[PDB]
DNA sequence: TTAATATATACTAATTAATATATACT
DNA sequence: AGTATATATTAATTAGTATATATTAA
């Protein structure tokens, strides 16, 4: 019976997640599901800053 | 700076611990220090456990083994 | 690395308490964590229920279980355990009730299942499995 | 009180949703706690990965789990568990599975078993039982 | 596509991509393997057997 | 010897044997390693300054402090 | 369990960025932690602050802890630092100043302290890590 | 306000125990918070492990620490830890390891740091007190 | 140039810690 | 004497609600 609230982070819709609920990543997927969606924890990516750092160089 | 406040559990004196301070073990060591105690986390080795179980006489569990029958095949949902 | 044994290596354990198993178990428990499913401990209490020395049974039970973590059969097991159920019966496998549970929580977890004897264990898709004896 | 719903309860309403387990789901709620078991949401789970329609039975399983608690099957259990089983099979009788770790898991909880049948929990002692007629 | 967790408060929150925004002000919490679903809560347990009715039919 | 750990309220509490019995009913908790030191707390610092003067020992960094300059490394580029 | 990077670790890895160091963060951080002492972080700030692309090195510091924990020094290091100390000068083994309090930080933790020249292998009751 | 204690007011303080320090360690602790960095205490930790009488000396430090509070160094010392050093160092000035941390914890924390040696003389943006 | 990114804060609700007892058992 | 668990009340901490705003990549 858990319940979340939408609310607004400048001009993006955000939802506040319930702390039982809390992600330990940075990034999850977002995929539709009916009339909801299902959001699925992405692997905390170390290439992405691998990426960043050899763009900087 | 810390306080911790010492009271009664059954007809022991006991302490109560600050959160900060929480033991993730049941049992400590308790050694004297001047006019106060040292508790350290003091957890039964694996083979203090195989010692303990040792000592134990029984039968054995699951003498004929275990009967994990496996599920029925359902239809629930179309 | 979490590392959670099999209801098999658990009765092994109590009954035989072998040397091998208490240094395979202090080795691990110095850097990973050892824990035990719910559903292995709902198995290991009626082993001790239906014996005749209950009570030193349940004594012995207690003393192994002071060194691991339960781990309870949560709603995020739930999705796996489909998903796992229903991939076994199209491939034709069979598999126990409660081992079906067992795997699909250490798959849950992501944590390497500690087996006795292998067997079909291995044809369980994504389980990590590590075999004593 | 808390009142914990079994598979057969769970199956049925997803599946027929009938106006009379609604009348006493709304009755309840207002004061007590409408749960089920890890166990039953392993085995409803079950019964959308096997299905040809996944998208819907997920979508329909999502929706009937808002207004529920479920509650995760825990040490406490096992002991019930254990013990119901060794006398079950003492007396020769057979509530196999996961309607004995649902069973054990209702009077761990002190709860009040909702069923559809007389088939689903037996002669099962300790037991708090609601039956729900089809 | 993608979702970036960030704080709000001492809450965890989940900034939504516009297509998936909702036009409701709560949502129900449901747990799905390592994730969750996110979807409009119906009001009472006539709304939910409602709502899966839908679905069916 | 040994003590066990419990649960008052939503507090952890460690009951003493006998023998480490305070005849007081707040004490000092210090932390040292992975536990802690339980002891009398002195009223003020005076008490602090009397209590370590009854101690007898021989004095810490006789010779001094060795503090060194920190290590070198290499850094960025 | 927790993975503590020593600071040469960290300096390598931003400066020259190497594909084995992101393939040994990337399967460690699947099932553990990653992790940095206060006392690393003070020495990395130092080579940023030193340093004559600043702006640029902050930048790049920052992106490699975004997937990091930053463990402060706290009071239960200190009894193991005092301890480990002692023990390498009664053997007449030197060790880095900052070294010695990292490494005492690894032990207080019970983590494995990932480095560049394990040849550190001295320091007792410390588990280490060697990446090339 | 908060008072950090440095590493020699400490060592004096446990072996001359003199009748000053504690005179102004009771007047400042009436309204003001009296405290030690962990890294003093990492200091005093191996104060007491090299000496001879170790149960007598880690007494006395625990009795001492009875009244302060030990403040760990954290991940917001880090950053001007980085600016202090590279200051200090093209100035050519002289600090020793632990005492240019304990200097870079106060002046995280806004806190003044109470000496026994004046020439600490030298440090950028640190509030300091002289006792005797 | 409009989402999205990143951070920040005043406040109040909700939850969890701590205080201080109670009890029956081994 | 110690083990084990219980719980009401208040104290304290931590989560959540609501909002704001200056930047930056799509």
């Amino acid at each position: 019976m858990n319940k979340a609230k939408i609310f607004m982070n400048g001009q993006s819709q955000a939802v506040r997640l319930p702390k039982e609920f809390r992600f330990s990543v940075k990034e999850v997927s977002v995929i539709p599901l009916g009339k909801g969606i299902v959001l699925q924890p992405l692997p905390n990516s170390w290439k992405d800053v691998f990426q960043e750092m050899a763009e900087i160089s | 700076m810390n306080k911790a406040k010492i009271f009664m559990n059954g007809q022991s004196q006991a302490v109560r611990l600050p959160k900060e301070f929480r033991f993730s073990v049941k049992e400590v060591s308790v050694i004297p220090l001047g006019k106060g105690i040292v508790l350290q986390p003091l957890p039964n080795s694996w083979k203090d456990v195989f010692q303990e179980m040792a000592e134990i006489s029984s039968d054995d569990i699951f003498p004929e083994g275990r009967k994990d029958l496996p599920p029925q095949k359902r239809k629930y949902f179309e | 690395m979490i590392y959670m044994l099999g209801t098999n290596i658990c009765v092994y354990a109590i009954n035989k308490h072998p040397d091998s198993y208490y240094n395979n178990l202090e080795l691990l428990a110095k850097n990973n964590t050892i824990a035990i499913s719910s559903i292995v401990l709902a198995e290991l209490q009626y082993g001790v229920s239906k014996s005749k020395k209950k009570e030193q049974n349940q004594s012995k039970l207690d003393i192994f279980l002071s060194r691991l973590e339960i781990i309870d059969f949560s709603a995020k097991c739930t999705f796996y355990y489909g998903e796992l159920r229903t991939e076994l019966e199209q491939k034709g496998l069979i598999i126990g009730n409660n081992d079906l549970l067992i795997a699909s929580h250490a798959i849950a977890e992501n944590a390497t299942l500690v087996t006795n004897n292998i067997k079909e264990f291995k044809r369980i898709p994504n389980l990590i499995l590590e075999n004593w004896d």
